[PDB]
């Protein structure tokens, strides 16, 4: 004889488990594999291996290949998440595209640090462990597509974070009114700063002993637009000047008019 | 206009 309510779960919660169900993988995911049987890619041989029995022209190409790969999987990965985020899907379609046009690249690099140590990364859904000194090896310009991500990740992994932090860090990034071109502004800035709003709160229930961590995370976010601004011109160079460095259509899409 | 600029990014968001 009365109408009770729904609940319901805590934002932040709602956006973890978002991420948990949207991501293949994630950092308790990797750190267990991480941890101790993934195939070490080092040399030209072991790659050749690697790929034989894995992914079924030059090493360099094949590589940045299955870099767009990962990338296209990510995005979509992405796009799932963002529609799971409270607001987002009663967007604008416009203001959708353009959010993820700038976005998807900094969460993937954000994200990119949980499959990341000091000696290499994940790759091919947990199955190879392709080294950071491999990477470096490869002939200009594709010898220092990576070394930059590796360098952001090394100090982002040193702010301990959880998938729980992480999944906000990511729907922060996602849910941005600086954004070029949006018309909504207004909405997505609320949008923002309530997702904002969770993750400090988030980051002093779950790190009460690093009281910046909410500043560190905001720099990590500019740290992130340069990174990716940076990617893209690099990636631009690629395209223009490795004929077989073919870019996925979905992905040239995003770069193009980006930056 | 961004959704016909990006029509597979568009097409994800469907
Ligand atoms: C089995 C061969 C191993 C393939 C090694 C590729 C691992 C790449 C993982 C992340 C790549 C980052 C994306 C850069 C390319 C882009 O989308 O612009």
């Amino acid at each position: 004889g009365s109408h009770m309510t729904a609940d319901l779960k805590s934002l932040a919660k709602r956006i973890y488990e978002a991420y948990l169900k949207n991501f293949n993988m994630n950092k308790v995911k990797a750190r267990v594999i991480l941890s101790g049987p993934p195939f070490v890619i080092h040399d030209m041989e072991t790659l050749c291996m690697a790929e034989k029995t894995l992914v079924a022209k030059e090493a360099e190409v094949r590589i940045f290949h299955c870099c767009q790969c990962t990338s296209v999987e990510t995005v979509t990965e992405l796009t799932e998440f963002a529609k799971a985020i409270p607001g987002f899907a009663n967007l604008d379609l416009n203001d959708q595209v353009t959010l993820l046009k700038y976005g998807v690249y900094e969460a993937i690099f954000a994200m990119l640090s949980s499959v990341m140590n000091k000696d290499g990364m994940l790759v091919a859904y947990g199955n190879g462990f392709i080294t950071r000194e491999f990477l470096k090896s490869l002939r200009k310009p594709f010898c220092d597509i990576m070394e930059p991500k590796f360098d952001f990740a090394m100090k982002f992994n040193a702010l301990e974070l959880d998938d729980s932090d992480i999944s906000l860090f990511v729907a922060a990034i996602i849910c941005c009114g600086d954004r070029p071109g949006l018309l909504n502004v207004g909405h997505i800035e609320k949008m923002q700063e309530g997702i904002v709003h969770v993750l400090r709160l988030h980051l002093q229930s779950n790190h009460p002993d690093d009281i910046f961590l909410f500043p560190k995370l905001l720099q990590k976010m500019a740290d992130l637009r340069q990174l990716v601004t940076e990617h893209a011109q690099l990636v631009q160079i690629i395209k223009k000047t490795e004929s077989d460095a073919a870019l996925h259509p979905l992905l040239q899409e995003i770069y193009r008019d980006m930056y | 206009d961004a959704a016909s600029k990006h029509k597979q990014l568009s097409e994800l968001l469907r």
